[PDB]
RNA sequence: ACCCGGUGAAAUUGAACUGGCCGUGAAGAUGCGGCCUACCCGUGGCAGGACGAAAAGACCCCGUGGAGCUUUACUGCAGC
RNA sequence: CAGGCGGUAGGGGAGCGUUCCCGAUGCCGAUGAAGGCCGACCCGCGAGGGCGGCUGGAGGUAAGGGAAGUGCGAAUGCCG
RNA sequence: CGGUAGCGGGCGUGGAUCCCUGGAUGUCCGAAUGGGGGAACCCGGCCGGCGGGAACGCCGGUCACCGCGCCUUUUUGCGCGGGGGGAACCUGGGGAACUGAAACAUCUCAGUACCCAGAGGAGAGGAAAGAGAAAUCGACUCCCUGAGUAGCGGCGAGCGAAAGGGGACCAGCCUAAACCGUCCGGCUUGUCCGGGCGGGGUCGUGGGGCCCUCGGACACCGAAUCCCCAGCCUAGCCGAAGCUGUUGGGAAGCAGCGCCAGAGAGGGUGAAAGCCCCGUAGGCGAAAGGUGGGGGGAUAGGUGAGGGUACCCGAGUACCCCGUGGUUCGUGGAGCCAUGGGGGAAUCUGGGCGGACCACCGCCUAAGGCUAAGUACUCCGGGUGACCGAUAGCGCACCAGUACCGUGAGGGAAAGGUGAAAAGAACCCCGGGAGGGGAGUGAAAUAGAGCCUGAAACCGUGGGCUUACAAGCAGUCACGGCCCCGCAAGGGGUUGUGGCGUGCCUAUUGAAGCAUGAGCCGGCGACUCACGGUCGUGGGCGAGCUUAAGCCGUUGAGGCGGAGGCGUAGGGAAACCGAGUCCGAACAGGGCGUCUAGUCCGCGGCCGUGGACCCGAAACCGGGCGAGCUAGCCCUGGCC
């Protein structure tokens, strides 16, 4: 049958124009209070994801 | 490719139009005479195509 | 519905095709089931009989093998060349059969 | 049991033209090496070898295998 | 002219053969189809393809393309 | 006068057999229906008949049960109906586990398998207390699309709508209640209540009742019901055109000259046939039965506009709560539909709904029912295959759900081919026969029935070379000898001596291995297909590319169809802005973008989902079958 599209990729990262695989940085859902603001702060950004990984990814956002 | 097929047909000249087929009432040998006249002697295939 | 058989017994027939083409000779009688006919002196054979109270002297027998229908064509009793056989309704109604070379009345 | 007449199976079987010793080699060789020995084919016998036959080891371990059993393992159900 | 050409897993390339389709209302076929049996012959690196003799007795399928139930030696495979 | 010859008798133009339609007969069992019962067997009652017929027997008829009408004096009778089967398809009641989650319990598998009830050529659904955002749509069902979207989700594995748009089909109706009439019953005697029947009524612009006013009541519509007909099904019929020569066992082959063609599909005939046979194209056809969704006729039915009244508008219902199911919804902000428990209204100024709740703005009219078509399936009939060809194709081409196995449920084979024609081998010979040798038939018997072809393993007979002082994965290289084919030179076969020589497969760091698999031969035997992806590639068009279902055409012909999908803009959680945008106070600085190329089809490689390269568990679950073995007990006998 057609294929499924994986919501749970779909909920944590985005196709850019070009194909690029961004997400949030990891480790800020919590743990913060002695979390430098610097550190805080750079995790606060989205970053691309390695191409190994990311294209194994878009094979699972088929539709998009 | 219709149109192409009809073209590679015509380059070879093994194309010809009629406006109608004079003799022919429904019989087989009156499409014989009439195929005879415009050179269909039946040596080579022919599609013929008419409504 | 029966066989459809275009000749009957005793038709005069041809011998069309076979070891025998040519010959002539009146259906001596038709095998619907088998498709065939039996034509008299024709398509004979050299049958072997045990001994017995109908065979005495024992040895063989000649008997006229069934032909296949197919084999074997009408003959007309009007221009009596052979034929193929031809459906024409009477004036009253029921129909004949009719020679397709002449027109005659095969009976 | 053995011999003659009659009837006539089986597990097994890569193919075999299938010897000993000392070596060797996946470390236990009819089959590799070097020696030794041996005319060709059987019959009655014995069981040392062919890691002989049989059973895809039951022991052991492995598999995020199965099942039966236990309880103050977890979760649930009957029952009360 | 120069150089390269051992090879398991594996990657790449080029081919051979089987069944079926178009080519076919064609062409080959009782002056013998398919299949079978031989061969010291021919072509091909090879898978193969021809030719000849024998058998056999009614089918066969070109060049060029198309499609797959397409190639066996092992599965303690299955059937005989 | 079946397969079916044989012996022995018949029938047919006085139209037989055979084919179709409608009758008749139709033992016993089976829903099985008088009763019993271990299906196909046993025993009756009532009424008739038969035999000499009282006893006895046979024959014909009748007698089960449940439901509804209760038309029934409850009793008793009468009437209509049900029961059981059906390949799959259909609805409903109940409802798993293996498995997936690389463990597992929520979840998945899946409301699947299966069990049960029921329906019917279909079944379900169906004329809004709908959808859901447009001041819109307008019953239901089915296909494409929307969409793998929105959502659901140990937010994991996974699951997965609807509206809208394009199509197929097309269709709408009947009641309950108010109120009038009548009929039997009540005894709180009555402007009363209850039950039956008829009239009336049918709703969302809210309708209807009842009273008042105009209209028309002869106009119009009109079945889903009934009647007729065309048409169709169940047998059939007509149907063009070839001769001669020749080889051959045989002509359709080859040769010569012809013919037909709305027919040159195909099958058969001794080999290869448009013109020999059946047919093919093209036509024609029913007394009888079935259908009749088309055509015509009829009947049931159905139709106005105001003012008044405030009489009616489906109850343990709405609604609220508790426990659950359904939906994409897994308790979630959890509505909506459904309902097991509790509480429990209103009759339009009434109620339900638009995702808690409230207000507003709107949609709809619950608590009664029916309805065609479009859809599903294939026991059955036909047609067609880049479907099989006897280890294949259904398990079965043949005497197969058989033989056989099994208490049983259940399991479940193997087996097609003489020849054109039986011409199926008289007769002689050997022999108890079997079997052969002559003969004879045939083109062929190396077609002889254990019969087309007739491979291989396997077993023999005959011949060539070779072998009894040499020890070996059986071969190989050389030389020599013998036998054979060759003018020659060359070659085939065999192998004496010399040289060299650790089977094949698999699994392995490593195998000749004393690790695995294989007795040998033949045949069956494993990377596929669908949909979706991603690359490559052959093409088509290009800022565009492309259709899906379906409609028309064909009957190996294509065309139409633009809904929809991808692409032409991105960034951002979003509002939103836009060649930008986001974070930011920024007119820093960064991130992601801009600086055009796509899309459709075919082919190839790989990936996702399907059993997904083939064979293999131990097990888990569902429904049945077994206490004729064994265990225990119950009844009745026997033995010591
Ligand atoms: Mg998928
Ligand atoms: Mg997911
Ligand atoms: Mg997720
Ligand atoms: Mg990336
Ligand atoms: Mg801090
Ligand atoms: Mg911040
Ligand atoms: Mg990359
Ligand atoms: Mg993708
Ligand atoms: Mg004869
Ligand atoms: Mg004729
Ligand atoms: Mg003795
Ligand atoms: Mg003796
Ligand atoms: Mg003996
Ligand atoms: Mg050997
Ligand atoms: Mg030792
Ligand atoms: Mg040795
Ligand atoms: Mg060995
Ligand atoms: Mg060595
Ligand atoms: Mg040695
Ligand atoms: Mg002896
Ligand atoms: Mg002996
Ligand atoms: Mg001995
Ligand atoms: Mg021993
Ligand atoms: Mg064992
Ligand atoms: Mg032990
Ligand atoms: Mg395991
Ligand atoms: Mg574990
Ligand atoms: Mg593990
Ligand atoms: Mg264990
Ligand atoms: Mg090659
Ligand atoms: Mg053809
Ligand atoms: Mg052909
Ligand atoms: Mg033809
Ligand atoms: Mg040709
Ligand atoms: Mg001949
Ligand atoms: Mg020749
Ligand atoms: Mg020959
Ligand atoms: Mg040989
Ligand atoms: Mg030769
Ligand atoms: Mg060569
Ligand atoms: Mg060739
Ligand atoms: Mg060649
Ligand atoms: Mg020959
Ligand atoms: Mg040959
Ligand atoms: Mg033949
Ligand atoms: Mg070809
Ligand atoms: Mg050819
Ligand atoms: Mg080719
Ligand atoms: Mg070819
Ligand atoms: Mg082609
Ligand atoms: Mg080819
Ligand atoms: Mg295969
Ligand atoms: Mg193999
Ligand atoms: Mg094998
Ligand atoms: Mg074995
Ligand atoms: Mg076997
Ligand atoms: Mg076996
Ligand atoms: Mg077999
Ligand atoms: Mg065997
Ligand atoms: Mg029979
Ligand atoms: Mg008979
Ligand atoms: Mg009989
Ligand atoms: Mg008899
Ligand atoms: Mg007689
Ligand atoms: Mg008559
Ligand atoms: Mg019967
Ligand atoms: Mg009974
Ligand atoms: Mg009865
Ligand atoms: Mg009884
Ligand atoms: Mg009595
Ligand atoms: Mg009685
Ligand atoms: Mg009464
Ligand atoms: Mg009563
Ligand atoms: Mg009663
Ligand atoms: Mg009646
Ligand atoms: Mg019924
Ligand atoms: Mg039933
Ligand atoms: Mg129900
Ligand atoms: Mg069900
Ligand atoms: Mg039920
Ligand atoms: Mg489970
Ligand atoms: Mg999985
Ligand atoms: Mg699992
Ligand atoms: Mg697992
Ligand atoms: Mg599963
Ligand atoms: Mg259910
Ligand atoms: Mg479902
Ligand atoms: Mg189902
Ligand atoms: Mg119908
Ligand atoms: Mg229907
Ligand atoms: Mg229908
Ligand atoms: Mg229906
Ligand atoms: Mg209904
Ligand atoms: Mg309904
Ligand atoms: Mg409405
Ligand atoms: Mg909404
Ligand atoms: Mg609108
Ligand atoms: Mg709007
Ligand atoms: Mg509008
Ligand atoms: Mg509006
Ligand atoms: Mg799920
Ligand atoms: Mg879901
Ligand atoms: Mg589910
Ligand atoms: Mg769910
Ligand atoms: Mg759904
Ligand atoms: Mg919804
Ligand atoms: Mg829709
Ligand atoms: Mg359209
Ligand atoms: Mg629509
Ligand atoms: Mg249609
Ligand atoms: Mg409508
Ligand atoms: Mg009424
Ligand atoms: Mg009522
Ligand atoms: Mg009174
Ligand atoms: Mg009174
Ligand atoms: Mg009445
Ligand atoms: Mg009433
Ligand atoms: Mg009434
Ligand atoms: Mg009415
Ligand atoms: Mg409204
Ligand atoms: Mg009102
Ligand atoms: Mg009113
Ligand atoms: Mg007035
Ligand atoms: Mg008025
Ligand atoms: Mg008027
Ligand atoms: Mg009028
Ligand atoms: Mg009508
Ligand atoms: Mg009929
Ligand atoms: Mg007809
Ligand atoms: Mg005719
Ligand atoms: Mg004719
Ligand atoms: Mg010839
Ligand atoms: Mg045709
Ligand atoms: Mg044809
Ligand atoms: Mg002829
Ligand atoms: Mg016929
Ligand atoms: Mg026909
Ligand atoms: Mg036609
Ligand atoms: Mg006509
Ligand atoms: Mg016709
Ligand atoms: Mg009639
Ligand atoms: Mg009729
Ligand atoms: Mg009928
Ligand atoms: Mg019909
Ligand atoms: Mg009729
Ligand atoms: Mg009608
Ligand atoms: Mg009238
Ligand atoms: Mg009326
Ligand atoms: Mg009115
Ligand atoms: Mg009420
Ligand atoms: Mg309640
Ligand atoms: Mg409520
Ligand atoms: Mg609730
Ligand atoms: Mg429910
Ligand atoms: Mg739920
Ligand atoms: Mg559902
Ligand atoms: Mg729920
Ligand atoms: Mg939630
Ligand atoms: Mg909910
Ligand atoms: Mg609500
Ligand atoms: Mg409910
Ligand atoms: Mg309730
Ligand atoms: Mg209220
Ligand atoms: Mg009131
Ligand atoms: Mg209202
Ligand atoms: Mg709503
Ligand atoms: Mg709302
Ligand atoms: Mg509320
Ligand atoms: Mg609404
Ligand atoms: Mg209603
Ligand atoms: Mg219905
Ligand atoms: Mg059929
Ligand atoms: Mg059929
Ligand atoms: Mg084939
Ligand atoms: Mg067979
Ligand atoms: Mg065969
Ligand atoms: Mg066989
Ligand atoms: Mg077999
Ligand atoms: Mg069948
Ligand atoms: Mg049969
Ligand atoms: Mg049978
Ligand atoms: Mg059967
Ligand atoms: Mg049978
Ligand atoms: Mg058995
Ligand atoms: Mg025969
Ligand atoms: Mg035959
Ligand atoms: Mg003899
Ligand atoms: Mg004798
Ligand atoms: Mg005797
Ligand atoms: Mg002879
Ligand atoms: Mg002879
Ligand atoms: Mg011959
Ligand atoms: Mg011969
Ligand atoms: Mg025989
Ligand atoms: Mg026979
Ligand atoms: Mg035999
Ligand atoms: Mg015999
Ligand atoms: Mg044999
Ligand atoms: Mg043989
Ligand atoms: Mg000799
Ligand atoms: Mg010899
Ligand atoms: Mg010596
Ligand atoms: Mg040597
Ligand atoms: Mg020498
Ligand atoms: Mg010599
Ligand atoms: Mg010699
Ligand atoms: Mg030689
Ligand atoms: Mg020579
Ligand atoms: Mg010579
Ligand atoms: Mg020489
Ligand atoms: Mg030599
Ligand atoms: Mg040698
Ligand atoms: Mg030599
Ligand atoms: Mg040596
Ligand atoms: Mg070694
Ligand atoms: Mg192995
Ligand atoms: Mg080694
Ligand atoms: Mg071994
Ligand atoms: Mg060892
Ligand atoms: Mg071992
Ligand atoms: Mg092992
Ligand atoms: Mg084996
Ligand atoms: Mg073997
Ligand atoms: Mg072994
Ligand atoms: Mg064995
Ligand atoms: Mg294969
Ligand atoms: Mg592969
Ligand atoms: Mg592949
Ligand atoms: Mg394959
Ligand atoms: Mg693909
Ligand atoms: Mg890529
Ligand atoms: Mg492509
Ligand atoms: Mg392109
Ligand atoms: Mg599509
Ligand atoms: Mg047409
Ligand atoms: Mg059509
Ligand atoms: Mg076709
Ligand atoms: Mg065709
Ligand atoms: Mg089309
Ligand atoms: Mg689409
Ligand atoms: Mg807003
Ligand atoms: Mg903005
Ligand atoms: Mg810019
Ligand atoms: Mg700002
Ligand atoms: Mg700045
Ligand atoms: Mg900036
Ligand atoms: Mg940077
Ligand atoms: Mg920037
Ligand atoms: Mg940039
Ligand atoms: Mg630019
Ligand atoms: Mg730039
Ligand atoms: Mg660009
Ligand atoms: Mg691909
Ligand atoms: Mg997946
Ligand atoms: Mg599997
Ligand atoms: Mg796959
Ligand atoms: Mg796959
Ligand atoms: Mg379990
Ligand atoms: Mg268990
Ligand atoms: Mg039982
Ligand atoms: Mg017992
Ligand atoms: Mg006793
Ligand atoms: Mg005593
Ligand atoms: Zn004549």
């Amino acid at each position: 049958p057609k294929m499924k599209t994986h919501k749970g990729a779909k909920k944590r990262v985005k196709i850019t124009a070009s194909g690029k695989v961004v997400a949030m940085k990891t480790g800020k859902r919590h743990l913060n209070w002695q979390k430098s603001g610097k550190e805080i702060r750079q995790k606060g950004r989205k970053f691309v994801l390695a191409k190994p990984e990311a294209e194994r990814i878009k094979l699972l956002l088929p539709y998009e | 490719g219709l149109a192409m097929a009809v073209a590679d047909r015509a380059r070879e000249g093994k194309l010809l139009l009629v406006e109608a087929f004079a003799g022919v009432n429904g019989k087989t040998k009156e499409f014989l005479a009439w195929a005879k006249e415009a050179g269909l002697d039946g040596s080579e295939s022919v599609l013929l195509v008419t409504g | 519905m029966r066989v459809k058989m275009h000749v009957k017994k005793g038709d005069t027939v041809l011998v069309a095709s076979g070891k025998y083409k040519g010959r002539v000779g009146k259906v001596k009688e038709v095998l619907p089931k088998k498709y065939a006919v039996i034509v008299e002196g024709v398509n004979i054979v050299k049958k072997a009989v045990r001994v017995s109270p109908k065979y005495p002297q024992g040895g063989f027998i000649e008997k006229e093998a069934p032909l296949h229908a197919s084999k074997v064509r009408p003959i007309c009793p009007a221009c009596g060349k052979p034929t193929r056989v031809r459906k024409k309704f009477l004036e009253n109604g029921k129909k004949i059969r009719v020679c397709a070379k002449c027109g005659g009345a095969l009976d």
